[PDB]
């Protein structure tokens, strides 16, 4: 097999910014190397074929050279959608052998998450079970950390978080941290919040609620 | 005396050998054996399965001819490194390159890696849907082929596939042909 | 236009076998190399083999003995089996994408992509539970109000709001693995606050390995 290999697996830009990924090949492939782009959530999208021409349809920033084994695929001006992992991949001979990508994330001036609690609702109490949920929405950078509170005892090993993809409008992550426990560790229970550090916020953010109310 | 053809694929599964054997003669209806020179053994007894005589056997001489004699029915002397069959060439391929109007050609063989067959000569053959069994022959030392655009039918559909020969030291016959390849030509 | 539709996501014992369809539409189906795509966890692509519907093909070592690719013109649908299904398998979106005119080599056009999923574990369908936006709990003008699609298995699950109409601020989270082996999500949207008195929100959950389609109405809880 043919290894392509990408130098960098992470690429952070700012927006109006150029961006050049690099693909080596382990052998000659001349002048067919194609890159793609898959977007959060999308199939990948053919944007050049032979290293420097560009598919149909393709906006004109998106360039690509190179030959032999060395090629770079460059855009010139980074725009909020461009979001993606972008692919090498050798055309030449079989097998058909692609990169590792290279996930290029856009950096933006900090945002501070905007903090929200939800209790559990009464239908999955009656279940048996009780899941509390803190939102943290539209922050930057993605590094933000989540304690959880119960009548001010901190929890470990109860909850869970999941991060989003950054979002192609405003560039920004939304985090959720779901505290699980027993209706009878519930019960017992009366005050549930969630403290927020964020490098936006000059002070933690708590959003509590007291059970019941 | 009846009549016989054998070839023997070597450097095969690791560096068993396998000599195969068949019938010339059309119908045989009977209700074979090798010997000659050979290492660690003298002669061995074939396996027998429909008309086919193989055995994979790592104790193996390359060195020095053999009387190959059915059974006695007919002897022939023949030397293991003239009766040598290639396997076959896979992953063949096609990519057109807009930049420089052409095709290459690409296909791998496992004989590459091989100790004692490791010379080789491939036969590309490639032909248009049209034509009724003619097809553009080229040989060639590499494993890459350019063809250009200009010396082919615009809008047309080309087949393609290959064979391999040992062209050194051993001597034998044409592999079989690889799994062909379909590729089109821009319309002018 | 172009089209490519896969089939749906497949979930399947070890040792059991599998098979994805891939269905053309918007061209010449017969003129176009058809091409099988692996993406492991890792998000790498691995691709598969090939196929020429007039006839046939298949290539790549690594999945000689795992692969399978067939054809059939007269629906136009590129099938593809999957024989000693492992742990390996699983964790892998399959693409079926075609390859350009002039040759195979590089794919212009790509399928949505199936999920399979290959474990001794039964299907779960999932509980969906409501995220109230509390009247105290609001930033300024802006509300948040989500779904919690919990215990289900295998992935994926389809989250949507006003059946497609709202998307605006909409935040679906990837799925955790909860201990219990089961998955577990959140869907949440911003909405004016406002509005939380005079427009309805309901949260579609489609998971397809159950054959569960779940509506909820997320409502302002009152006292
Ligand atoms: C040819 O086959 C050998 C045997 O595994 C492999 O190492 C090599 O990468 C292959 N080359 C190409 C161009 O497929």
């Amino acid at each position: 097999d043919i290894v392509m290999t990408q130098s960098h697996k992470f690429m952070s830009t700012l927006v109006g910014d150029r961006v050049s990924i690099t693909c080596k090949a382990s052998q000659d492939v001349s002048t067919t190397v194609a890159w793609y782009q898959q977007k959060p959530g999308q199939s990948p999208k053919l944007l050049i074929y032979s290293a420097s021409y560009r598919y149909t349809g393709v906006p004109d920033r998106f360039t690509g050279s190179g030959s032999g084994t060395d090629f770079t695929f460059t855009i010139s001006s980074v725009q909020a959608e461009d979001l993606a992992v972008y692919y090498c991949q050798q055309h030449y001979s079989i097998p058909r052998t692609f990169g590792g990508g290279t996930k290029l994330e856009i950096k933006r001036t900090v945002a501070a998450p905007s903090v929200f609690i939800f209790p559990p609702s009464d239908e999955q109490l009656k279940s048996g079970t009780a899941s509390v949920v803190c939102l943290l929405n539209n922050f930057y950078p993605r590094e933000a950390k989540v304690q959880w509170k119960v009548d001010n005892a901190l929890q470990s090993g109860n909850s869970q978080e999941s991060v989003t993809e950054q979002d192609s409008k405003d560039s920004t992550y939304s985090l959720s941290s779901t505290l699980t426990l027993s209706k009878a560790d519930y019960e017992k229970h009366k005050v549930y919040a969630c403290e927020v550090t964020h490098q936006g916020l000059s002070s933690p953010v708590t959003k509590s609620f007291n059970r019941g109310e | 005396d009846y009549s016989f053809s054998c070839y023997s694929q070597l450097e095969v599964n690791g560096s068993q050998h396998s000599l195969t054997c068949a019938f010339e003669d059309p119908d045989v209806n009977t209700t074979f054996e090798i010997c000659g020179a050979l290492v660690e053994v003298k002669c061995l007894n074939f396996r027998k399965l429909q008309e086919i005589y193989f055995i994979e056997t790592k104790k193996f001489l390359l060195i020095g001819k053999s009387n190959i004699c059915v059974k006695s029915l007919t002897c022939k002397k023949i030397d293991l490194t003239t009766i040598v069959k290639p396997e076959a060439p896979f992953d063949l391929s096609v990519v057109y390159r807009e930049g420089a109007n052409d095709f290459v050609v690409t296909f791998n063989t496992s004989h590459l890696q091989k100790k004692y067959v490791k010379v080789l000569m491939h036969d590309v053959a490639y032909r248009q849907e049209k034509d009724e069994n003619k097809w553009t022959h080229v040989n060639l030392s590499s494993t890459k082929l350019t063809l250009l655009q200009r010396k082919l039918q615009p809008a047309a559909m080309y087949e393609i596939k290959v064979r391999s020969i040992p062209d050194h030291y051993f001597k034998g016959f044409w592999s079989e042909w690889s799994p062909s390849y379909y590729f089109r030509t821009p319309e002018i | 236009e172009v089209q490519l539709q896969q089939s749906g996501p497949e979930l399947v014992k070890p040792g059991a076998s599998v098979k994805m369809s891939c269905k053309a539409s918007g061209y010449t189906f017969s003129d176009y190399y058809m091409h099988w795509v692996k993406q492991s966890h890792g998000k790498s692509l691995e691709w598969i083999g090939y196929i020429y519907p007039d006839n046939g093909g298949n290539g790549y070592n690594q999945k000689f003995k795992g692969k399978a690719t067939l054809t059939v013109d007269k629906s136009s649908s590129t099938v593809y089996m999957e024989l000693r299904s492992l742990t390996s398998e699983d964790s892998a979106l399959y693409y079926c994408a075609r390859g350009t005119y002039y040759d195979g080599s590089y794919f212009d056009y790509w399928g949505q992509g199936t999920t399979l999923t290959v474990s001794s574990a039964s299907t779960k369908g999932p509980s969906v539970f409501p995220l109230a936006p509390s009247s105290k709990s609001t930033s300024g003008g802006t509300a948040a109000l989500g779904c919690l699609v919990k215990d289900y298995f295998p992935e994926p699950v389809t989250v949507s709001w006003n059946s497609g109409a709202l998307t605006s601020g909409v935040h679906t989270f990837p799925a955790v693995l909860q201990s219990s082996g089961l998955y577990s999500l959140s869907s949440v949207v911003t909405v004016p606050s406002s509005s939380l008195g005079t427009q309805t929100y309901i949260c579609n959950v489609n998971h397809k390995p159950s054959n569960t389609k779940v509506d909820k109405k997320v409502e302002p809880k009152s006292c």
